[PDB]
RNA sequence: ACCAGGUUGAUUCUGCCUGACGUGUGCGCUAGUCUUGGGGACUUAGCCAUGCAAGCCAGCGAAGCGCGGAGCGGCGGACGGCUCAGUAGGACGGCGAUAAUCCACCCGCAGCAGAGACAAGGAUAACCGCGGCAAGCUGCGGCUAAGACAUGGACAGGCUGCGGCGCGGGGAGGCGCGGGCAGCGGACAGGGAGCGGCUGCGGCGGAGUUGCUGGCCCAUCAGCUGGUAGGUAGGGUAAGGGCCUACCUAGGCGACGACGGGUGACGGGGGGUGAGAGCCCGGAACCGGAGAGGGAGCCUGAGAAACAGCUCCCACGUCCAAGGACGGCAGCAGGCGCGGAACUUGCCCAAUCCCGGCGGGGGAGGCAGCCACAAGACGUCGCACGGCAAAGGAGUGCGACUGGAGGGCAAGUCUGGUGCCAGCAGCCGCGAUUCCAGCUCCAGGAGCGCACAUGAGUGUUGCUGCAGUUAAAACGUCCGUAGUCGGCCCCGCGCUGUGAGGAAACCGCGGGGCCCAAGGCGGCGGGCAGCACGGGAGCGGGGGCGACAG
């Protein structure tokens, strides 16, 4: 039948906040983001795995913090940038559980190779390092990208350099 | 009514309150229906009668550029107001303008009294091409 | 990545693969299956036909020379 | 034709039911076979499924048995005596089931005399079912339905069985 | 609508057939032959989608049109054959001989079985009857019926029968402590073993089953398969061998415990 | 889990209005690329030109020149597709029942009449001619087939009545089977491409009835009911039944809302929106129902009260040589009409599948086109390659608007015009910080604005959770029945835990480098005051108190 979709990105409900509207835009420009849906994608894909976090520490089965939160700090560490816990069960999950809910939207905005192309130094011009995306000059190990929201892995994180 | 086994006293009860509220009273009663001008379907198009003088509420002193409007699916005929300043030079007798409501639930906006509809499209162009002449009037 | 096939004969190349493929290949067009529109209106005229075509034929052009 | 839906009925409160689809054939009734007497006529009828049922039409006689001895004889009908649900359908001579009719007594009393040879007290054990043998009066109900079966079987009236249905004729 | 249903629709096949979304609109509908249609597959999923023989129906048709395909011993040449639960699917070109049965994943899965585990197969005896002239002939869930078998078996009960003789060579009651299958239900596909039967009189027996692990479930006796008496299995048993892993225990391998 | 503006000279409230957010329907302006999905449901279940949409075959095999393919015969056309008028329970959902029932394909079993039997009888279509007739359609003659239609021949199954012990099953029996007497009745005279017929038992696949239960509004709808409620008996049906009839009882339902009405009501899986309780929606993928212009009746068949079958009536429409003949796009495109409101008279069976015993057919279906309608991702021209049923695209490969700038509300007491005019403004408001332009600036951004509807805002519908001295609101009083609520002590039921069984889609979660994403695909879950088991408390039953209860 039909294939399922979503929404990725959210509006603010009082659009005109002055101290909203300055705070979008310094999260905006450090990464130098094309529109604020950019940034509320981010803004809300955070948030629901900070809504996640909340109901497994609310949770009264044991084996929920065990199968869901251990698969939830590894989607922080493995295919995101976490990269401390030890899964070890001796509790260090909640002691990150509760570390997910101190994550900001700019912890995933680096993650993007938008930013970590200025992470190794290699366009030192982001406002239009993105030029270089778009031209498809940045080449991850065997394969171009023209996607700058690519949202780079733990073990991909050195492997980017620019290519021609 | 707030016993342990009151729950259909308290349907039928809080339901005969329910009558009272009245945005639920338009549901009730079915009005969209009892007016079809812009209730039930939104974008009422219909043929220009003659172009009315309207003059603002007070304190506000000004002469909006209303049109009474016959429509073709109902044959009632509204006044409707024209906005897009000199836009009334621009329609004439027996077009065919469509009409939208104000964003005020049925009830007219601002100075203006009684008219709770307003023009849009003339001859299935629209104003705001006209005001800035992005189209023609065929 | 290629999903290519090994075939043993020429025979059951063309025999098993659909016919497109064999065109792509050699171009054998051994069926010509006219188009679908006039397959349609040759099957449909054909239906209306009772009895053989040149029973109806010949009743046909004697009431048409009349 | 005839229903047997319960679509046009009221419901328990009374109320009255919308009609409104068109009548299908999985609840189709059929009009009363008034199975009559005269010379053997039955219909076949493809009905539901195509399995044929027989309704009789006019019978003219039926395997009537005597519950007492074990033995049975296709006597002729002659007229319905006795039928429970109304006595239009006696005045007619309506064969259906539980209709207390008058048999041929002729093919019966051969029997019955030859075991009354052997065993002198069997016509003195039911007096009144041997009265009317002599008159020459045999009563039998069909237990058949011949709007279904096609056939008009059944058993003797004996005992206190048939002075109960002599007295309701 | 109303009458014999022609068509199937995707999203309404059976999930155990493992079916995509976004494969077709309409999905192979059986023919109405031995197994019903919620316990089996037709032969057009199994010699695509599992042996993938066939990647199209223009392969298929010359598979069967070939007579390659055998299942309990009879060559079975209909693309939308239903092949059931405890059936054997022989081919005699690869001298692949499989076994159709169900995975711990709630789905069918061809089990690849000896050439000598091919010969029988195991049916669920559905009732128990007496025929015309006095034979006792009794009837087998998956339509089959054999005659003179032994008076003990009665319902419940699954019958070892030779494919390649038509006779039933084996018996295996329905007591506890036997080694059962769970045909139907939200353990589908698990290994256990009876461990009580609660009647229920009118409607649906209850029967209690612990697996090898010691996980306790409870089903219908209607959904309960005999595979074996205590002391033996008398089938081969798949991948997995019916355990029904905990969602806890994925979790605890790939993390540790 | 949010408020903000607005009653005043100012205040505190009540109170509504409006802003602020989502959603879907339409409009407007604008527009670079790609993937994916959607799209005449709402008004008109309005009217339809033209083409196409359900055909196929292996028995028999004519013409035509062994090939062949007509007709007979057979199978399907009752499925899919479309639509949502009717439907307030004939539905649907959940749980059942059919010991009250029928059956095609297919599957597994048993079987199929010795009859002259090394054998089967009369036909008819095709065809050969001769025709009628504007057309649609049809006649006469001559022959000739069968897995068509018969004949022949009864061991069984079957039917009915009566009799009647047991053996099995089932919760429960003359349900199955064996044993009886009668009356009926009743399964192979086929073939040198695989077999094909028929009878029965068991499935499967269906189907009809059916029980319990749940689901909108109106009391300015309070009493309703006559085949109505029941009994007996028969009829009828595949089948229980007032289903029908005959006779007889006087019942049946209702404030625990009957009955009647309304609905711009198909139901559900679900969807939207909210922290939640809720509120709202469900035309729309899947399931069930219903319909084919309005009707009714039916034939054939296993299955239709069929409609791309028939018969008739009605309302529209067409052709005619005037005698007659036809049409039903709520199938696919397309046209008109309707409206706010919805695409090409494209290509093809390649994929998904269905019919047919295979070569065939399929406007089911897919592919493409149209459309900013939606979701997602990304900017500011021609070869070869590549894929494709075919083409095109993907993939290599070379040569910037939209809205605003007084407050709410982010951003101008800049410039020119306008002078209570024109105009603007959801509310407050302005008449030049608000009009109309220019500039600049702000907001979102290939999108944005508007209208309508709905949710939240709203504890302004209040179960959670409102308010009733004076803001809207305690009925003049008392009695009073249903209703609702109710003292103390000392097996059944409520409640509750687990479990069964419960479709996918969906949703929640979890993976998963489709370049990312939305995804695909694979795991795991939820749903039900129905069912089973458990439960220390609670309630009944019965005694004892005698309540700052009476
Ligand atoms: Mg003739
Ligand atoms: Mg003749
Ligand atoms: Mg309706
Ligand atoms: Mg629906
Ligand atoms: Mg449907
Ligand atoms: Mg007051």
């Amino acid at each position: 039948a039909r294939p399922k979709y979503s929404k990725r990105s959210r509006v603010p409900r009082k659009p005109y906040e002055k101290d909203r509207l300055i705070d979008e835009m310094k999260l905006l420009g450090e990464f130098g983001l094309k529109n604020k849906r950019e940034l509320w994608t981010q803004e809300k894909i955070c948030d629901d795995i900070k809504k996640r976090a909340r109901d497994l520490l609310i949770s009264t089965d044991e084996s929920e913090i065990i199968i869901n939160g251990r698969a939830l700090l590894n989607k922080l560490i493995k295919l995101g940038i976490f990269s401390d816990v030890d899964f070890k069960d001796m509790d260090d999950i909640k002691r990150n559980l509760e570390k997910v809910l101190d994550l900001t939207a700019s912890h995933f905005l680096r993650r993007r190779l938008q930013h970590r192309v200025f992470e190794a130094c290699l366009a030192k011009s982001v406002h239009h390092a993105r030029n270089l995306i778009n031209h498809r000059h940045i080449t991850v190990r065997g394969c171009v990208i023209d996607k700058p929201g690519y949202m780079v892995f733990a073990e991909n994180e050195g492997h980017i350099e620019i290519n021609k | 009514m707030k016993g342990l086994y009151c729950a259909k006293k308290l349907k039928r009860n809080r339901q005969a309150k329910r009558r009272n509220d009245p945005t639920y009273r338009k549901r009730l009663l079915g009005t969209k229906y009892k007016q079809d001008i812009i209730g039930v379907a939104p974008q009422a198009k219909g043929i220009v009668l003659e172009k009315i003088e309207v003059e603002a509420k007070q304190p506000n002193s000004a002469i909006r550029k209303a049109v009474r409007v016959q429509l073709i699916k109902n044959g009632k005929k509204v006044s409707a107001f024209v906005p897009y300043d000199g836009a009334i030079n621009d329609i004439d007798m027996n077009d065919i303008v469509t009409l939208e409501g104000f964003g005020k639930k049925g009830r007219s906006k601002g100075d203006i009294p009684g008219i709770r509809y307003k023009v849009c499209k003339v001859q299935n162009v629209s104003l705001l091409a006209l005001f800035r002449g992005k189209k023609d009037k065929p | 990545k290629c999903k290519v096939r090994i075939y043993e004969s020429p025979e059951m190349l063309r025999e098993i693969e659909r016919d497109f493929v064999v065109k792509r290949k050699t171009g054998e067009e051994v069926r010509k299956k006219k188009a679908r529109r006039v397959r349609k209106k040759e099957r449909k005229e054909k239906a209306k036909i009772f009895g053989t075509l040149r029973r109806h034929l010949k009743k046909a052009e004697k009431r048409a020379q009349k | 034709g005839l229903s047997r839906s319960n679509r046009h009925k009221r419901t328990k409160t009374g109320a009255k039911k919308p009609i409104f689809c068109k009548k299908r054939k999985f609840h189709m009734a059929r009009q009363p076979s008034n199975t009559k007497i005269g010379e053997d006529k039955l219909q076949e009828l493809r009905c539901r499924g195509g399995v044929i049922k027989k309704r009789a039409l006019r019978l003219s006689s039926g395997n009537f048995t005597c519950r007492t001895h074990g033995f049975s004889y296709k006597t002729k009908i002659m007229q319905v005596m006795y039928h429970p649900s109304s006595n239009e359908l006696m005045r007619t001579n309506t064969l259906t089931k539980s209709a207390v009719i008058k048999l041929d007594s002729k093919q019966f009393k051969e029997k019955f005399d030859s075991i009354l040879s052997t065993d002198s007290e069997l016509k003195n054990t039911d007096p009144l079912f041997f009265s009317n043998l002599d008159a020459g009066k045999l009563y039998g109900v069909i237990v058949s339905r011949p709007g279904q079966c096609g056939r008009a079987d059944g058993y003797i009236l004996q005992g206190d069985e048939l002075n109960f249905y002599i007295n309701k004729f | 609508t109303r009458g014999p249903r022609r068509h199937l629709k995707r999203l309404n096949a059976p999930s155990s057939w493992q079916l995509d979304k976004l494969g077709g609109k309409y999905a192979p509908k059986p023919s109405s032959g031995p197994h019903r249609l919620s316990e089996c597959i037709p032969l057009c999923i199994l010699l695509t989608r599992k042996l993938e023989y066939a990647t199209t129906t223009k392969e298929l048709k010359y598979i069967l049109r070939k007579k390659m395909i055998k299942v309990n011993g009879v060559v079975r040449t209909d693309k939308d054959f239903p092949v059931g639960f405890m059936d054997v699917i022989s081919i005699d070109t690869t001298n692949e001989n499989m076994r159709l049965l169900y995975s711990n994943n709630r789905a069918f899965m061809l089990h690849n079985i000896s050439s000598e585990e091919a010969t029988y197969r195991l049916c669920r005896v559905s009732k128990k009857k007496m025929g015309i002239g006095g034979i006792p002939y009794i009837y087998t869930q998956d339509g089959s019926t054999f005659r003179y078998c032994d008076p003990k078996i009665n319902v419940n009960d699954v019958v070892k029968v030779n494919i390649k003789e038509k006779k039933v060579v084996g018996f295996l009651p329905f007591k506890s402590g036997m080694k059962v299958f769970i045909t139907k239900g939200k353990n589908l596909g698990c290994i256990g073993v009876i461990s009580g039967i609660e009647k229920h009189m009118g409607s649906h027996d209850i029967a209690y089953v612990v697996d090898a692990k010691g996980r306790s479930f409870s089903t219908r006796t209607s959904n309960a398969f005999i595979i074996g008496d205590s002391e033996s299995y008398w089938i081969s048993l798949p991948e997995g061998e019916g355990i029904k892993i905990s969602e806890l225990e994925k979790s605890n391998i790939k993390y540790g415990e």
